[PDB]
RNA sequence: AAUAAACA
């Protein structure tokens, strides 16, 4: 332009934040709070704006202490480099950022290097500790035979120009939440060839506490010794019990008490709890053991499919997950000691892990796949497209970008009285969610999403409708809050145009897209 | 029945990594990508928080990136990016000034059911390679269909070379690279025309092969110049050796070959599992006993290749060269150990990047020691919640007593990130929960300011 | 006699256990993204840990070339076995013999589990459903029985006045088709046992029937050289197509589960691929059966590869895109192979002779030497 | 532990309503079946059930003191006309035939009863 | 009880 003008521009960025409930400022720049510089965005949903030398923009909410009126950096003698703000109720709070996390990642994270493959984790609620299965690599030396009398172990005798196979020895750690070091004299190390297939936190019924349940840590584990040796397994039920600490080591009050450790008749692949019953998967069977004083007494079983590698359950409905064949829902009565098959999937499906989509009255069966999919099954006996209560039916289809193994539910923050956000952490580092909705609020947004899919210049020319297709009919019923997030990114002139083209105003949609952001601000 | 998917955490973890001219031709910029997200990192050297990877732009795709190559087109002021998405979608994109977004240059959809030859279950990923002179670029659609993009609008219309209708009946491709030197885009293609499995080597000894197809762009033919045909049965990735030596190194699981058109084959063995498994003439590498099956590699300017093995162990292979620019012998050195990688990039000379899914993918720095052994130092590490196998919800232990009677649950998640030597737990906690060290009850005031007084 | 009432000593058993392989894949697939990320199973006997099932190596289907012999599984009455199926749980293996017996052989470790006196005639056909619910059988007599998972005898009915030779099943529990030696293909109602329609106009005895996994196509094969392969239309009853493929006596016809490829065994030493959406041309033929190719079974978790029996007991393994065969047993399975059946995990294959035996075939172990009498007789 | 945070004990799901009155279970075909994999019908224990013989779920009778040996492996031809029990309690098994008749047993993990 | 032990 020649006359002398700014040789810069400005690009708007996506958000998650809404400002909806002398001159008061809401934008307070802070330098040197816990090493960080940036902006605390005050108001009804307060947020932090953190940019380190990484240069990436970080939006961390602060939903505790409610809405926040004002803010100030505070550096004192008795207080370290921290901050200082008003409550909405007029409460001045000297405050310090907690110093163990790192606020430079998209969520605040502290990395705990175990230097060994952590397979599972299980927050034991009583005494408040974590129980991690691990595995380190030991160079193998023996090859187990089974020649007719007992196991014979052939010593690997090879050249000195020879690399060895890897034998993995498993141990169950005990990580303490107070300071994140592991706890000494609490490491259940397993046998020579025994591999942990599952660790969970299992609540079994007992006559000691005032409730029934107790909250143990149960771990299943089996011995891998190649395909010629019959793999057998062993249920390892533990318990973290507070004893007196050693003088000088206050972490060592926590220590395992292994109640049950007995070899089973086959490999233990998956564990679950149902009203205080232990539900374990051995072979092509799923067992229902009950915890007595010292022995497990069997109560129910069913001859299930090939390899049941995930089971979770609630209110005596057991949801299994095979590697190839099918998920199943099972059902345990108490008055008759019987476990039985209610509905299974009938089609082959290469599952990773399963969940429970919970509606106000509907229970959906969120089942991730090998092919980076999610899908919600339901048990609908009155439907005619299945058999009469003998075949599950998918009712939503979606294509996550990544493989998913982890699954959990939470209550979200009258509508949303009884619906659960069934979150997940994908196997590429990302954490998603599936917030259920009703029929009206969905279709006011599917009209928006179809208007967002076509009339926008998407990155790399990609089609968001066909990417979030099932990748086998694709009975999709799941929106995309990363495409609907672009409606929050449009200018308010452009916002009103796509509202008129679908037959509404922006304020109805902004009351629909910001209420799927407010009820999902946990952690 | 209905739901909304919302993505609470963008996927950390880099499956692809390159070093191209993303913003302009003046500076190179580390473009790395992961599952359905592109990242462009600059390079600081004088940072307060010393070298540090500074993010410059990040981009979300509606599709998982399955490969990524770059080429500076005719008269362009930037470097385009050849992305590759699932079921054979190429997409040439560019950064734009003005609008700070991308800009798609071309869209190539190859998801035709006659391009599969009936094979519904696509197992091979579409692989994008570029000619280092910038003459053309080739995508291996579906394992059996070399799609060639000719270059000079800055483009030419593509075409689909059938792989199985070539000579030698290629039929099971392992890797393909554009080789250096030459006057035409010669593309080496490792394959297995009579496929075998490690575990069945007594009736099928060694079946890997090489064809260096030479692409005629204008006439649209392709002479299959140079073929070898009894390479060891378990060859992993091939790698194009640069111009002053030329040729190719072909990583096998238990050996390592150096092949060229005018030179006899020279390849050594790296353990004594090559005894009854290989008839190829293998020497004995002295003082080395390792394997190369998942081993990412890049090249130092000439005659030095950084192999990061499985197990995260960096070896700097030296190709010992004669006076006639032919490889005589190899030379290893066990350099430092580092991340369990999934990629590798030479940045500015003396910096390496180790893109990894499972582990904090970090920036290294090699120097010369006082033949030419390299010592490594870690300068910066991109934080990387790895493949979260299991993750459980826990309650934090330092909630301050003022926030104690709050009605909502106040909890965090602990994530089994990483694997192996880079395995971890990660403590993810979305909000920020301060430590209230002193509270006050001052009603009536509504704003606040802080000043500094000596 | 044999009744489980006399005592025998304690023995350890030859085990082919997929569980240390499947556990290994679950631990793998977390940190594996592809097969291009997989750690190699180096050829030595020490790498017995690093086996994953064929789902683990989708790439490289030569995993499942099952030439390692495990166990001859013979009865005590010595009848030649005709049909072989695995229970879709991968748990056992019902097998049909000429006296009409269903010997249920074990899966991980093979013993014997029960005998049955099912058919009054030699068993000729056996298929399960798409869920594990119902098993279909048929014989030389004309009787078709339904079987549960616990092998309960259900209402039986004379489907044909002459010898049935196959029965395949729609993608549900509603419809299936049995061809017989009167020359017709009769498509059946599942629940009512009601004769829906007869597909006449075929010429001579049709000895195999396939059903396409989605589109509703009944494919057949024939001894009649004039009308060898007929596609059909199950709702109407009309001849949809006719494919002149073989010189004599098409034995067994199998489609993929992906829905495209027809595969056809025949007594002229040939297996042939036909793309069913293009019957004018012809895909590759498969040459290498030195006598007649009498049994064919597609691999479950690998499309592309299948095993192919012989009338000389030759047991060969093929792959789509690969012209000559991969595996090989000749003069090795002795007799005439009637049927094959992979385990649901595609890792261990069965067999069945016109001799009175029925051998089992697991994958080759890493780093063994194939000096076995099936592989290299030296 | 999944029951402190996202508890569902107060929800009466449609899934639990679907399995009390059984929500349209079809009277099963082929009356020579087994009723296998099916739990129990509460309509028979409390009062008259409604359908006889051709019914989905299981009908129990008294005076069953010994569990069924075939039923454990998954082979129950008899079904509900079985004179043996179909639980999993390890106290109502038969006497082992080779410990009662032929002196000692052979295997190490014999489930069946050994009495002297 | 209807093949629990069907062994080389
Ligand atoms: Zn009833
Ligand atoms: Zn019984
Ligand atoms: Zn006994």
């Amino acid at each position: 332009l020649g006359q002398g003008n700014l040789k810069v521009r400005f690009k708007k960025v996506p958000h998650n934040i809404n400002f909806r409930e002398g001159r008061v400022a809401r934008f307070r720049y802070f330098e040197d709070i816990y090493g960080y510089s940036g902006v605390f965005i005050c108001g009804p949903s307060p947020h932090w704006l953190l940019v380190t030398g990484r240069g990436a923009l970080r939006l961390h909410p602060m939903a505790i202490d409610g809405p926040v009126d004002s803010f100030a950096p505070f550096h004192n003698v008795n207080c370290p480099r921290g901050f200082l703000y008003f409550n909405r109720q007029g409460e001045l709070r000297i405050s310090v950022l907690p110093a163990y996390l790192s606020y430079d990642a998209p969520w605040p994270v502290r990395k705990i290097p175990l230097r060994c493959t952590a397979h599972y984790v299980a927050y034991h609620v009583e005494s408040k500790v974590y129980a991690v299965a691990t595995s380190t690599n030991t160079p193998c030396a023996r090859i187990p035979r089974m020649t007719g009398e007992e196991k014979e172990f052939e010593t690997i005798e090879r050249d000195e120009r020879y690399i060895h196979p890897q034998q993995e020895a498993f141990s169950i750690q005990l990580i303490s939440p107070v300071s994140w070091e592991a706890i000494p004299n609490a490491r259940i190390e397993l046998q020579e060839w025994e591999h942990v297939t599952c660790m969970k936190t299992v609540s079994l019924r007992s006559e000691e506490t005032v409730s029934g349940l107790k909250g143990y840590v149960a771990a299943g584990t089996c011995l891998m010794q190649g395909e010629e040796v019959t793999c057998r397994g062993r249920i390892l039920i533990m318990d973290v019990i507070e004893v007196v600490p050693e003088p000088g080591q206050p972490l060592t009050k926590n220590k395992f008490k292994v109640l049950y450790e007995k070899e089973q008749k086959g490999p233990v692949t998956a564990l679950c709890h149902c009203n205080g019953h232990l539900v374990s998967a051995i072979g092509q069977k799923i067992f229902l053991w009950s915890l007595r004083a010292s022995e497990l007494t069997g109560m129910a079983f069913i001859d299930t499919q090939l390899y049941i590698h995930q089971m979770i359950s609630v209110k005596n409905f057991i949801l299994a997950a095979d590697v190839m064949k099918s998920i199943s829902l099972l059902r345990y009565q108490e008055e008759s000691k019987t476990l039985s098959l209610v509905s299974r999937d009938a089609k082959p499906l290469e599952v990773y892990s399963v969940d429970f989509m919970v509606d106000n009255a509907q229970l959906g069966f969120l089942v991730s796949d090998r092919d980076r999919n999610l899908m919600v099954y339901m048990y609908l006996p009155e439907a005619k497209e299945s058999f009469g209560g003998m075949r599950l039916l998918r009712r939503a289809d979606f294509h996550v970008g990544a493989h998913v193994n982890t699954f959990w539910r939470t209550p979200c923050r009258v509508v949303w009285e009884n619906k659960h956000i069934t979150w997940f952490a994908t196997l590429d580092g990302g954490i998603g969610l599936l917030l259920p909705m009703q029929e009206k609020t969905y279709r006011r947004l599917l009209m928006l999403q179809n208007a967002l899919t076509t009339m926008l210049p998407h990155h790399a020319g990609l089609n968001p409708r066909a990417f979030r297709m099932l990748h086998v009919n694709a009975v999709r019923n799941v929106l995309d809050g990363e495409l609907l997030n672009r409606y929050l990114y449009l200018s308010t002139m452009e916002r009103s145009e796509l509202a008129k083209k679908i037959g509404t105003t922006p304020d109805i949609i902004l009351d629909d897209l910001l209420e799927t952001d407010r009820v999902t601000a946990h952690f | 029945m209905y739901a909304v998917y919302k993505q609470a955490h963008p996927p950390t973890g880099l499956e692809f990594s390159m070093y191209c001219n993303f913003f302009n031709n003046s500076e190179r910029n580390l473009v790395v990508a992961g599952t359905s997200q592109l990242y462009v990192y600059r390079l600081n050297r004088d940072a307060e928080a010393r070298e540090k990877l500074e993010l410059a732009a990040s981009f979300s795709f509606f599709g998982n990136v399955m490969s990524m190559a770059s080429v500076q087109l005719a008269g362009a002021k930037r470097d385009a990016l050849l992305l590759s998405f699932k079921d054979a979608k190429l997409s040439v994109v560019e950064y734009d000034p003005g609008t700070h977004d991308l800009k798609t240059l071309s869209l190539h959809y190859f998801e035709e059911p006659e391009l599969r030859d009936g094979f519904v279950q696509n197992v091979h990923t579409p692989r994008v390679r570029v000619d280092p002179d910038g003459r053309c670029a080739a995508m291996l659609v579906y394992g059996t269909r070399l799609v060639v993009l000719p270059f000079r609008s800055s483009f030419l219309p593509s075409y689909i070379i059938d792989v199985r209708a070539l000579d030698e009946k290629l039929l099971n491709i392992i890797d393909l690279q554009f080789l250096h030197g030459y006057y035409e885009p010669t593309l080496l293609i490792l394959f297995e025309p009579n496929q075998t499995w490690p575990g069945r080597v007594a009736v099928r000894q060694d079946t890997c092969s090489i064809v260096a197809i030479s692409l005629n762009i204008t006439q649209k033919v392709h002479p299959v110049i140079w073929s070898l045909t009894s390479l060891p049965f378990d060859c992993t990735q091939a790698l194009a050796v640069p111009k002053p030596i030329g040729g190719v190194v072909v990583f096998a699981v238990n050996s390592l070959l150096y092949l060229n058109q005018s030179v006899p084959p020279y390849g050594v063995a790296l353990n004594s599992l090559t005894t009854g498994t290989t008839a190829f003439p293998l020497r004995t590498q002295e003082g080395v006993r390792i394997t190369l099956d998942c081993a990412q590699a890049t090249f130092i300017s000439y005659d030095k290749m950084v192999i990061s093995l499985k197990g995260g162990e960096i070896y700097v292979l030296t190709l010992i060269t004669d006076g006639m620019r032919s490889v005589r012998a190899f030379h290893f050195d066990k350099a430092a150990a580092s991340v369990l990688t999934t990629s590798m990039v030479t940045m500015e000379p003396g910096y390496l990047f180790l893109g990894s899914r499972l582990g904090n993918s970090l920036l290294l720095k090699y120097t010369e020691k006082l033949l030419a052994t390299y010592s490594f130092e870690v300068c910066d590490s991109i934080l990387n919640i790895g493949p979260c196998a299991n993750a459980a919800v826990g309650e934090p232990a330092f909630l301050s007593e003022e926030f104690q009677n709050s009605p909502e649950p106040d909890l965090e998640i602990v994530v089994c990130s990483g694997h192996g030597k880079n395995g971890a737990l990660s403590v993810l906690q979305k909000s920020i929960r301060p430590q209230v060290v002193t509270t006050f009850e001052l009603p009536g005031c509504y704003d606040m300011w802080t000043v500094i007084a000596p | 006699t044999f009744d489980g009432k006399r005592m025998r000593k304690a023995v350890n058993r030859k085990t082919i256990d997929y569980n240390p392989s499947v556990i290994k894949y679950l631990e793998n697939r977390i940190w594996q993204r592809d097969q291009r990320d997989m750690r190699a199973i180096q050829p030595d006997a020490g790498y017995y840990n690093d086996l994953v099932p064929p789902i683990g190596m989708l790439n490289n289907p030569m995993n499942a070339v099952t030439t390692k012999f495990v166990r001859t599984s013979t009865n005590k009455v010595k009848c030649p076995v005709f049909v072989v199926r695995w229970t879709p749980e991968g748990r056992r293996l019902v097998t049909g013999a000429s006296s009409g017996e269903f010997t249920l052989w074990n899966g991980l470790t093979f013993n014997f589990e029960t005998i049955l006196q099912a058919h009054d005639s030699p068993v000729r056909a056996m298929t399960w459903s798409h869920n594990d619910m119902w098993m279909l059988t048929a014989d030389h007599g004309g009787y078709v029985k339904y079987w549960q998972s616990n092998m309960n005898n259900v209402k039986m009915f004379q489907a044909h006045k002459e010898a049935i030779r196959e029965a395949s099943f729609s993608p549900t529990d509603n419809k299936f088709a049995t061809c017989s030696d009167d020359g017709t293909v009769r498509i059946w109602d599942f629940l009512r046992c009601h004769e829906e329609r007869i597909l006449r106009g075929h010429g001579a005895d049709v000895k195999c029937v396939d059903w396409h996994p989605t589109k509703g196509l009944v494919v057949s094969g024939s001894k009649d050289s004039q009308q060898p392969i007929k596609f059909w239309d199950p709702k109407t009853g009309q001849s949809l197509a006719t494919l002149h493929a073989h010189k004599n006596t098409v034995m067994e016809v199998k489609l993929n589960l992906n829905g495209n490829w027809l595969l056809t065994a025949s007594r002229d030493h040939l297996c042939k691929l036909f793309d069913i959406r293009n019957l004018k041309e012809e895909l590759q033929v498969f040459r290498g059966h030195k006598k007649e190719a009498t049994a064919v079974a597609w691999h479950p978790v690998h499309e592309g590869l299948f095993a192919s029996g012989g009338s000389d007991g030759s047991l060969l393994f093929w792959h789509v895109g690969v012209e000559k065969e991969v595996g090989g047993m000749e003069m090795a399975h002795e007799g005439m192979i009637w049927s094959l059946a992979w385990h649901p995990l595609g890792h261990i294959l069965c067999s069945g002779s016109n001799d009175h035996t029925s051998k089992f075939w697991t994958r080759n172990r890493p780093g063994d030497k194939m000096r076995d009498r099936y592989n290299l007789n030296l | 532990m999944q029951e402190i945070i996202a508890s569902v004990d107060h929800i009466k799901f449609d899934l639990e309503i679907a399995v009390e009155q059984q929500l349209g279970a079809q009277p099963l075909p082929f009356p020579g079946m087994d009723k296998s994999g099916a739990a129990v019908c509460e309509f028979f224990l409390k009062a008259a059930c409604g359908k006889g013989g051709m019914c989905p779920f299981r009908h129990i009778s008294g005076e069953k003191t010994v569990v069924c040996k075939h039923w454990l492996r998954g082979l129950c031809k008899k079904g509900d006309q079985c004179e043996f029990l179909h639980e999993y309690d390890m106290t109502k098994m038969p006497e082992c035939y080779f410990y009662s008749k032929f002196g000692e047993c052979s295997n190490k993990e014999c489930p069946f009863l050994h009495i002297d």
